[PDB]
């Protein structure tokens, strides 16, 4: 109850109402005093698992943005991918003929600590309710709304790896649990073709539902597992780049990624993993069989373990608990559960890795808390700017004329910034930091001062070499992605619950027939008022005598300039 | 690691590509052997030295237009053979490998234990580049290759009673392959059925013992750090490059331009500042974009040998800016045709990668803006003045000279001032060059003497004092 | 207004104020001239005129712009730069104008084309006395028996300049300064004068062409400190110091300069056109440093460097040419300073395993190259500095 944070009351009662929702196809709501429980139904068909619809190898559709949100990165702008006869039980489930909606209502206003409960396709669609209720309730007020917790028991993947970063970047993860034994084919059957067990799939469904192709559907299953296992691992340790890009184009994969905390149950102990990547690798190592005779029942008895999961809530105080990435001493705790030797390497590989993203986020932000490097910014917004502020000009004009001496400070004091800003990005871009860096409000707020300073004099460098009629227009291409991603991330920060190339547009206006930049230029007049009061422009600068933008703003037709809100002058 | 090649075969003897391989190409065998097998996921064909692949030139011409038409439409395709087989098919992807664009499929050849006997020169100009992604060898444990000036190059899989494992190290493949060539050939059908049974089985052997990894894992760090410290030493030079631009901008208040500065003071050195432009700030720009230069021609950064822009957007403009500096050095020696025969490499790949890419680009120009700071787009431009200035003095100093060779430079004094006219136009030349004591100016006053009679629209530009206002609001 | 400035500051210090008055006006001096000139005229130490200097500095009367990143060494000033405004100089020159050209200390000869001064005939009893001259001088002067003079300094503005006959007739004479100021070359002949100067102690030569070996055929005891800056290409008893600095003609040192004993620091800066050094320089007995600062194109350094006992400070710089380092360097024990700046192309061999109490001082990626053997040397206190891109270079344009 320390890694988890779940009694057995909880579980038990929880397996109850999953047991008791087998019938009428429809949730079970059980409520115990403070605890609200829904049980979704479980479903047992071809059509379960893979939409008739879809005609993908896998069942794939990208999460749609005006539902979810949050469940994308920011950086990137990639959404998630999902399973979609899942995502269609959800929304059916969700529809007011079904009073889903009224029910979670009822129980978030009085009642607190709402769990969801499933069986094996149950389990799938309440990870995805779970999701739901965050994004709805939870993301409003963390205090006003429960942390609401979710108690799965052998549910397949649902998310993928954009599904498992979302999960972790919110710090959302430690509000899913996922029981899973030893010898269980359901959290292991979504990783395998539906071409490959098209023939295999009503059989085996039926015969799981309560109330000789089971060899080879097993081994189709962990034949089409073992090269997503071995995938990955090559991915992470990045070994082999070139082979990999050939040899990946060749074979498709089932791009399915474990999210939230699991749970292993064997006989007498109960390891819990909660780490992404190693859960990936110790299934395929668990549900190997270790000699023949073993392997001979293997499916037998894969196909019988799947449903007894009552006795892990009887016998749960009696077995061990442990955890597996914070203690050490993982060699006995990982030979008890089956995995061979060869497997123990790779899960300790897995472990490691994060380790040693911690230790790059530890030195990233060691090096960030320096005050060499506060030092420029401080320079650049007490020294620079006032001074260039005393005169009839800005700081932009003053950077694009290059007379004294302080421009070449400038240049070299936005140079060294610049490098270690792409330094940092270069190093969150291919995976060699946590999730939770991106969602850290000091790096944001350092990313935000650090743009709203450097961007204007980014511009009036490169309009001031005429490097635009050779690399095209500024906002087109030429634009570090620096900024791109400072921007989205500060937009998702504060509309969770751009003004810097102002310039870049006064540029491209300039010198150009008012007839034709009519919607431009009235288009930057609206949005500029807003932009000086949100503080993303400042007010002094830009109505100055020997700006730019001033001038720009007397060329203008009188037509225009009567009319123009703007009219201070 | 060792582990991380154990998962790759893995990975690939899983895939099913050996299998199908080996069966398609010992039915083909049940000299030049041409297969046109096609299949719905990708097509695999069997060929199966340099007399047999010189025999069939039309036959190789022939299937390589057709590799092309099948690559044109997005599928992948793959060429295996036998023991000579696998050296036949080799040369016909590495031929092939030139005309077949990197962002399109690119050929993958998979042999089976072929020897094949290239010497070191052939294997440095693929040392790292992606040609060794595309071959890959796969020999028994037992076998090996008896070479001594011969390197073996591209990823090799090394197979052992108990799976197999991939080397990507030339130098660790040739360690391996360090013993004497085994003459007997064992089958390749058992070799794959026991690494299917050793993928099967749930425990596995590490064959490749630690001396063997050692090397290549030390290797790694250094061959992956190269990358970054470049990447930070981008931003020392963009200091250095200020420097430069610093340097210009002081000396165009003088009325001499600084690439005569640079000459004359080349030859009588003074003033502490231009020895240090010259022995500082311009060596190491030129090391550190020759090493990225040839970095990038050796190992692509992305696909179709497309570098980041950041890179060559900042190349450009330090070939425009610092390539008349190196042209003032070359031409004080007392050499000539800079443009042909004395022209840098790396100066010339980058303006290949420049223009390949300028023309997706918007741009679009106005005569009203202000061209001092403009940079020349034609680096080679001071190249030719003083060719023509060479031919001027020709004209003066010689005297009892042929007419012929005097209508000849006369066409090549017309043919330069006309593509100074031309340059000129298109206001694609630094105004810098009307400067008082500027090269220009002094190869004008020459060849005003020269022309005399003949007189163009050029002459009356000049005449005029209209040069004043070009490159000017 | 300046005479109140110039009796507020303390007596050492108006009078050197007062002396320093002896350079040309509006002219670019660098430190180390006046700190020798001080330091053989008045005898103080070279620390405290360095901290007179400052002190002058804060006061506004002369400015000082540091050319160098390198901190303020012990006998390294040539970085630094000393300017004077117009108005102190010419307020310093009005100062003890009524004392006659001989009663005075500090005298300021211009000479003409042809003509010569009248002073220049009469015998004068200064100390210091400067002679300026143009291009159109033919070294045509009348004589003068003047041996009170202590301080020579000369101004070249000529291609060919013929040295004056009467400096045979100076006696105590303890340092030379010959400063070509104009655009060629200077040459130079007629050297045997101040081979009768026996009490010459630092003799400085700048933009003035001469054969090197004519030096050597002097053969004086008394000269100390040797400088030759932008020239272009038991004799030495008690020569203890040779500064080459900014010469571009330098292909190799010459052989006279391996043979005397008494050199302690031999300091080769910013000539970028010699890449390869002699193996005599080995035979030194007492070189305790050995600069090789901005040399870009020296490729290697040559083994006799094992034979150097006493080499305490050595600072290498930003030497891009330097590719390789001594198979045996453990062998100097007295070293205690190694500077490897901008250098990262020569690989650390394994000698730096084997001696200790080292005090380096290097960059971000020398730094971290050089930790790799952190654990293996003893307490290496390894700075990492910081880089000042400054714009005061352009001054010397
Ligand atoms: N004509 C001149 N006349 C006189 N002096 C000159 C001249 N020219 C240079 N100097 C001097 O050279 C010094 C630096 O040279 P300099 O030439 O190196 O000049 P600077 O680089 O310091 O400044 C250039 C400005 O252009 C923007 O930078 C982007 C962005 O940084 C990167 C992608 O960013 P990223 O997205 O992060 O890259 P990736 O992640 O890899 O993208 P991916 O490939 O898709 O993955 O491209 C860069 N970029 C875009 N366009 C250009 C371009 N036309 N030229 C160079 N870089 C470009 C940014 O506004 C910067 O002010 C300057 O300080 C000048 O003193």
């Amino acid at each position: 109850e320390a890694l988890t944070g779940i009694n057995g009351d909880l579980i038990t009662r929880s397996w109850s109402a999953s047991k008791q929702a087998y019938l009428t196809e429809r949730y079970h709501k059980e409520e115990a005093g403070a605890v609200v429980i829904f049980a979704f139904q479980p479903s047992f068909s071809e059509k379960d698992f893979f939409d008739p619809d879809n005609k993908s190898s896998f069942g794939e559709i990208k999460l749609n943005r005006v539902q979810f949100p949050c469940m994308r990165k920011i950086g990137k702008g990639d959404v998630a991918t999902v399973n979609e006869a899942f995502l269609k039980n959800l929304e059916a489930i969700i529809d007011p003929r079904t009073s889903f909606q009224a029910s979670v209502e009822m129980a978030v206003r009085s009642r607190k600590q709402i769990v969801f409960t499933g069986h094996s396709s149950g389990g799938a669609t309440a990870i995805l309710a779970t999701v739901w209720y965050l994004e709805k309730y939870f993301i409003r007020n963390p205090n006003v709304y429960l942390e609401p917790r979710c108690v799965t028991f052998g549910a397949p993947l649902v998310g993928d790896s954009i599904f498992s970063h979302a999960l972790g970047r919110e710090k959302w993860s430690r509000f899913f649990v996922n029981f899973v034994s030893r010898f269980d084919i359901v959290p292991r059957i979504m990783l395998a073709r539906k071409a490959s067990v098209e023939e295999t799939l009503p059989h085996v469904l039926a015969q799981l539902d309560p109330r000789q192709r089971i060899t080879e559907f097993y081994t189709r299953v962990m034949r089409d597992t073992s090269t997503v296992a071995n995938q990955a691992v090559c991915e992470l340790t990045g070994s082999a780049e070139a082979f990999l890009e050939t040899l990946s184009s060749f074979l498709e994969l089932s791009p399915y990624r474990p999210a939230g905390t699991f749970v292993f149950s064997t006989e007498k102990r109960l390891v819990a993993v909660n780490n992404s990547d190693a859960i990936l690798q110790m299934l395929f190592y668990t549900s190997q069989a270790s000699d023949e005779q073993e392997w001979s029942l293997i499916p037998f008895r894969s196909i019988r373990d799947h449903h007894s999961y009552e006795e892990l809530v009887q016998s749960m105080g009696k077995k061990l608990f442990n955890h597996l990435d914070g203690e050490n001493s993982i060699e006995s705790t990982l030979n008890d559960l089956g995995v061979s030797t060869r497997g123990r390497q790779y899960v300790q590989a897995a472990l490691e890795e994060e380790k040693k993203r911690v230790e790059n986020q530890k030195k990233i932000i060691q090096v960030i808390e320096q005050e060499r490097f506060l030092k420029k910014l401080a320079w650049i917004e007490d020294e620079y700017k006032p001074k260039c502020q005393a005169h009839k000009n800005g700081y932009y004009d003053s950077f694009k004329v290059s007379n004294e001496e302080n421009d070449f400070k400038a240049n070299v004091k936005r140079a060294e910034l610049a490098g270690v800003f792409d330094e940092v990005l270069g190093l969150m871009k291919k995976c060699q930091l946590p999730d939770e860096f991106e969602g850290d409000i000091d790096w944001i707020k350092l990313a935000t001062r650090y743009r709203r300073l450097v961007e204007p004099l980014d511009i009036a460098n490169y309009h001031r070499h005429l490097k635009n009629e050779d690399t095209g227009p500024y906002m087109k291409r030429g634009r570090p992605t620096r900024y791109i991603y400072a921007q989205r991330g500060y937009e998702h920060y504060i509309l969770k619950p751009c003004g810097s190339c102002f310039w870049a547009e006064v540029e491209e206006l300039k010198g150009k027939p008012y007839e034709e930049v009519e919607v431009r230029v009235k288009t930057l007049e609206g949005m500029l008022g807003e932009w000086i009061t949100d503080g993303e422009v400042d007010d002094k600068e830009i109505f100055l005598e020997g700006s730019t933008f001033r001038k720009w703003w007397i060329t203008l037709p009188k037509n225009h300039k009567s009319h123009s809100p703007l009219r201070d002058y | 690691s060792s582990l991380k090649g154990s998962a790759l075969g893995k990975l690939v003897v899983t895939s099913g590509l050996l299998h199908s391989s080996w069966s398609k190409i010992l039915e083909i065998h049940n000299g030049l052997e041409f297969q046109i097998h096609r299949e719905e996921k990708f097509t695999l064909v069997v060929f199966s030295a340099f007399n047999l692949f010189t025999s069939a030139s039309t036959s190789l011409t022939y299937l390589k237009s057709e590799l092309l038409q099948t690559l044109k439409s997005e599928k992948p395709v793959i060429i295996t053979g036998a023991a000579l087989g696998g050296s036949v098919a080799s040369l016909y992807t590495l031929w092939l490998l030139e005309t077949i664009e990197p962002t399109l499929k690119r050929p993958l050849c998979i042999t089976f234990g072929s020897p094949l006997i290239g010497d070191a020169s052939l294997q440095q100009i693929l040392e790292n580049s992606v040609r060794n992604s595309c071959f890959l060898h796969v020999v028994s444990a037992q076998t090996r290759i008896k070479m001594d000036f011969f390197k073996p190059f591209g990823t090799f899989l090394i197979c052992f009673d108990s799976g197999c494992v991939c080397i990507e190290d030339h130098v660790a493949v040739t360690e391996l392959l360090n013993g004497v060539h085994d003459s007997g050939l064992v089958d390749y059908s058992q070799v794959l059925n026991r690494l299917d049974q050793s993928m099967l089985s749930l425990a596995d052997s590490r064959l490749i013992p630690e001396d063997v990894i050692k090397g290549i894992e030390k290797r790694a760090e250094m061959k992956n750090l190269r990358f970054d410290m470049m990447f930070k030493k981008l931003n020392d030079m963009k200091i250095s490059m200020a420097y430069i631009e610093w340097y210009k901008k002081k000396c165009k208040e003088v009325k001499i331009g600084y690439y005569d500065r640079f000459k004359t003071q080349l030859a009588f050195p003074s003033k502490e500042f231009d020895i240090n432009i010259k022995n500082h700030h311009k060596s190491e720009l030129n090391r550190f974009w020759k090493s990225v230069v040839e970095e990038v021609e050796r190992r692509p950064q992305s696909d179709a040998s497309i570098l980041k822009r950041r890179f060559l957007f900042s190349g450009n403009n330090y070939r425009r800016m610092i390539e008349p500096l190196d042209i003032a050095e070359y031409y004080l020696e007392g050499r000539k045709e800079y443009r042909t025969t004395g022209r840098s490499h790396h100066y010339v790949m980058l303006e290949k990668w420049f223009g390949m890419e300028s023309i997706l680009i918007e741009k679009e120009r106005c005569k009203k803006r202000d061209l001092s700071d403009l940079l020349t787009f034609d680096s080679c431009f001071w190249a030719e003045v003083e060719d023509s200035l060479i031919v001027i003095n020709q004209l003066n100093t010689t005297v009892g000279m042929r007419d012929d060779v005097r209508e000849v430079l006369t066409r090549k004094l017309v043919e330069f001032e006309g593509y100074v006219w031309e340059i000129i136009t298109k206001r694609e030349v630094s105004p810098e060059i009307f400067l008082e004591e500027s090269s220009f100016m002094k190869w004008w006053k020459e060849y005003k003497k020269i022309k005399g009679f003949n007189s163009s629209y050029l002459t009356e530009f000049m005449n005029t004092r209209k040069y004043e206002s070009y490159g000017k609001s | 207004c300046l005479q109140p400035s110039f009796d507020a500051l303390d007596p050492n210090l108006k009078e050197c104020f007062l002396d320093m008055g002896s350079f040309l006006e509006d002219q670019k001096i660098r430190a180390s001239v006046i700190i020798d000139m001080w330091v053989e005229l008045y005898g103080k130490g070279s620390s405290i005129l360095y901290m007179y200097l400052e002190d002058l500095a804060s006061q506004n009367l002369l400015k000082l712009v540091p050319l160098g990143t390198n901190e303020h060494e012990d006998g390294f000033y040539n970085d630094f730069l000393v300017t004077q405004h117009d108005i102190l100089r010419e307020l310093a020159i009005c100062q003890s104008e009524f004392k006659e050209n001989l009663e005075r200390k500090r005298l300021n000869l211009e000479i003409l084309e042809n003509t010569f001064p009248d002073w220049c005939l009469n015998t004068i009893n200064a100390s210091l006395l400067s002679i300026s001259t143009d291009d159109l001088f033919s070294s045509k002067w009348l004589e003068m028996d003047c041996p009170n003079v202590e301080a020579l300094v000369l101004n070249l503005s000529s291609s060919d300049y013929a040295l004056p006959s009467f400096i045979s007739g100076m006696k105590k004479l303890k340092v030379l300064t010959i400063t070509n100021h104009g655009f060629y070359p200077a040459r130079l002949s007629n050297f045997s004068c101040l081979s009768s100067l026996p009490n010459l102690k630092r003799i400085r030569l700048e933009k003035v062409s001469i054969t090197l070996l004519d030096i050597p055929q002097l053969q004086l005891s008394s000269l100390k400190k040797l400088s030759l800056v932008m020239c272009s290409f038991n004799a030495l008893s008690k020569l203890q110091e040779i500064d080459i600095d900014y010469c571009y003609d330098l292909d190799e040192l010459p052989y006279w300069i391996s043979e005397i004993v008494s050199l302690k620091t031999l300091s080769i800066t910013n000539c970028n056109k010699l890449s390869q050094l002699p193996e005599a320089i080995g035979n030194l007995s007492r070189l305790e440093v050995l600069r090789l600062c901005s040399s870009m194109n020296l490729s290697e350094l040559p083994e006799a460097t094992e034979g150097l006992s006493n080499l305490r400070f050595l600072d290498i710089s930003h030497c891009l040419g330097l590719r390789k380092l001594p198979q045996e360097i453990g062998k100097l024990q007295n070293l205690k300073k190694i500077s490897m700046r901008k250098c990262s192309g020569c690989e650390l061999p394994e000698s730096v395993t084997n001696l200790e109490n080292l005090e380096v001082k290097c960059d971000e990626e020398t730094g971290l190259l050089w930790e790799r053997l952190k654990p293996k040397m003893r307490n290496l206190r390894v700075q990492e500095e910081e880089i000042e891109h400054n714009l005061n270079l352009l001054q010397m344009f």
